[PDB]
């Protein structure tokens, strides 16, 4: 069976797009997002000439920050950004404009990304006994981005991703990680790159297919609501012999419709991963894309119109510190977790740090403790339930407890 | 840790090899027992379908070795009966490729685990 | 419409740094910026005319990883 997602209501798709539109005007290095550009170009929607300026800004920032003087003529210090994973997404952005990475600037960017994979391959080891410094998600993304531009990686690079899905790897990969690996493998297979691994790549695609389908929840999502978009992108790209893939994907469409109606998709990166699916496209369409299909011009959404809000109380707790932190914080209803953290700081006795990411603000330090290697600050709500959204998107209710927990992964 | 069960035996003796896989996808793979004899190249000895329904043996070994698996424990077994000197080798567990007449992935792997050494010799006592 | 710190692409009107003018790469879609112009570690390989080191696995892999393209020279048949 094939994974197919019948067309959704035009007004629902156009609402998703309206959430992206404010980002088309946010061109600072901190806010530029190649995933947003890719998702819009793969969608049935467009943002007009704003898209041209957005891609130009991407080219200015990614090339100036990573090459030569290595700072932005306009914006100054790039602060160690973009990352290599972000560079891979920039390469997808180029395919979304029917461009190949090229010239002496592009050739050097390609080798930087290849060095990233080589460095991760060395971190993992011929042994497979080490860990990537970033993640297997980024490792797969880097392989995908190169493959889309017809750039080869060595069998020994691909082996680390193969091993991670084969029967001897340790630990458990999320649906999102498995999906991105599957997308990388699919590009290699379609391109007949790495024929010295022809069969292991074929087997790996099937394995990912099976593991994603086994992760389908009763509500129909693959893993969770925010894993379903990339899971569907992977599943749409190959048939699955002897399985009920078609009904599995229809069950996911139901779950997505419910989640969409419930307001689940407001994060720009998450929207950017979902819009291709709702246009029957995936990142694998960037091998030979049709970049000039008609797309509907988006219009601005109604202006917010802020209203009267009651005060609420949220308990913020950090038990990963000695002495522990626990305080009741009052904020306006509809405030985000980040707003709670700002108030806690303003009251005294609390501090934290964030860094920018394509998903928004990422919490990196709490009360002077910065997360170290393979650690992170996990966000949870009562009872012992990890959030599915970040500090700038989760809006807690009165009486809720938000916990920040130091976790090793 | 992965491969175990090897040793030194008389001709006609028996051994049982175990291969414990740490990974969640074990059930998604055909598995094979492979061997590298002193001075020789990689050879698939026996392979088994994902479920256990179909098997595949090198001619040298049919009737004497039996491959089985336990997906509940993530383990593949090789029962080696009536051992011959020519079975002397290091034995390795790895994936295999189900096929209609299973098949070796010897040429698609460049990393093998430690394996487990099997030696069959008359001279032993 | 662009500042004099920048080169203005003729067709799009978009601005690029002046150092992208006449640098061989076509940074404007219309090419307007290029008009009317003038040991390594074990397992690595050294670029011929640079101090750059690459993995030996990047030799003859289809992409020039060496600025002088030496890693892709001499990759054909005998
Ligand atoms: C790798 C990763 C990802 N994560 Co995190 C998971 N699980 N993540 C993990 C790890 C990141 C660390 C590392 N060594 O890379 C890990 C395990 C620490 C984790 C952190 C969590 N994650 C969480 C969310 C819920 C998930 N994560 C995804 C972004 C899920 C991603 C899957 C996806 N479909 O995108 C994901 C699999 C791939 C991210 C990536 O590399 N993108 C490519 C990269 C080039 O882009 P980037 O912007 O530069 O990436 C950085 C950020 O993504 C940041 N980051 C990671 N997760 C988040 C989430 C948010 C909300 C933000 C603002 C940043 C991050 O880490 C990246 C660099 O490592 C998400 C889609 C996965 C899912 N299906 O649930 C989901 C967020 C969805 C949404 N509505 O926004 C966090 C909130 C979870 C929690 N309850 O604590 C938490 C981060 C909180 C914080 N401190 O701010
Ligand atoms: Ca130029
Ligand atoms: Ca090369």
């Amino acid at each position: 069976e094939m994974c197919e997602i019948p067309e959704m209501d035009s007004h629902l798709v156009e609402k998703l797009g309206q959430h992206l539109l404010p980002w088309m005007d946010r061109l600072s290095l901190e806010h530029l997002n190649p995933s947003i550009y890719v998702g819009l170009r793969l969608s049935s929607l467009q943002a007009g000439t704003k898209e041209d300026l957005y891609l130009h800004s991407l080219k200015l920032g990614y090339q100036q920050c990573l090459l030569g003087s290595a700072f932005s003529e306009d914006d100054g210090d790039c602060q160690g950004k973009p990352s290599m994973g972000q560079l891979a997404l920039y390469l997808l952005a180029l395919r979304a404009n029917c461009e190949f990475v090229r010239g002496h600037k592009g050739d050097r960017l390609v080798s930087q990304l290849k060095w990233f994979l080589e460095d991760e391959k060395r971190a993992i080891g011929h042994d497979h006994k080490g860990h990537p410094h970033t993640s297997y998600y980024q490792y797969g993304l880097g392989i995908l981005a190169l493959c889309l531009h017809q750039k080869r990686v060595h069998d020994s690079v691909v082996d680390k991703l193969l091993y991670a899905v084969e029967p001897f790897h340790q630990g458990h990969h999320s649906v999102d990680t498995a999906a991105m690996a599957g997308l990388a493998f699919t590009c290699l297979k379609r391109s007949n790159f790495n024929p010295g691994r022809r069969q292991r790549i074929t087997m790996a695609i099937r394995t990912v297919r099976e593991e994603i389908l086994k992760a389908q929840t009763p509500e129909g999502h693959f893993g969770n609501v925010y894993s379903t978009p990339l899971a569907l992108q992977f599943l749409m790209t190959s048939p699955m012999r002897g399985a009920e893939l078609g009904t599995a994907c229809l069950k996911a469409r139901v779950a997505l419709l419910a989640s969409l109606q419930d307001g689940a998709f407001q994060n720009a990166l998450m929207i950017s991963q979902l819009l291709p699916v709702l246009n029957h496209k995936t990142y694998i369409d960037l091998i030979f894309p049709d970049c000039l299909a008609p797309r509907v011009m988006l219009e601005p959404a109604a202006e917010t119109i802020p209203q009267t809000q009651e005060i609420i109380s949220v308990t913020l707790q950090v038990l990963s510190l000695l002495p522990p932190y626990r305080q009741s914080i009052s904020v306006l209803a509809g405030s985000t977790v980040e707003d709670v953290l700002k108030k806690a700081h303003e009251l005294g006795g609390f501090t934290y740090e964030t860094q920018a990411s394509l998903s928004g603000p990422y919490l990196t330090s709490v009360m002077g403790k910065a997360a170290g290697e393979r650690e992170f600050w996990q966000l949870l709500r009562d009872p012992n339930t990890p959030l599915l959204q970040g500090i700038a998107d989760y809006r807690p209710k009165d009486g809720e407890t938000i916990e920040l927990r130091l976790v090793s992964w | 840790l992965v491969e175990s069960g090897g040793g030194l035996v008389q001709p006609g003796g028996s051994l049982r090899l175990s291969c414990a896989a740490s990974g969640s996808t074990f059930s998604s793979y055909a598995m094979g027992w492979y061997r590298q004899a002193p001075g020789k190249e990689c050879e698939l000895v026996a392979a088994i379908s994902r479920a256990g329904g179909s098997t595949n043996y090198a001619d040298s070994v049919k009737g004497r070795f039996t491959i089985s698996r336990d997906n509940a424990k993530n383990t593949v077994y090789l029962q080696m009966n009536s051992l011959k000197p020519e079975d002397t080798a290091v034995y390795y567990c790895n994936a295999a490729a189900e096929g209609e007449t299973n098949w070796s992935l010897c040429e698609e792997y460049d990393y093998w685990g430690k394996g487990t050494r099997v030696t069959v010799s008359s001279h032993h006592h | 419409s662009c500042p004099p710190t920048k080169f203005q692409c003729r067709t799009s009107g978009l601005c690029v740094p002046l150092t992208w003018r006449c640098d061989r790469d076509l940074d404007c879609s219309d090419g307007s910026d290029e008009e009317e112009c003038r040991a390594c570690l074990a397992g690595e390989l050294r670029c011929t005319l640079s101090d750059d080191c690459i993995p030996l696995t990047w030799r003859c892999d289809g992409h020039p990883d060496c600025p002088d393209s030496s890693d892709e020279l001499g990759c054909g048949t005998n």
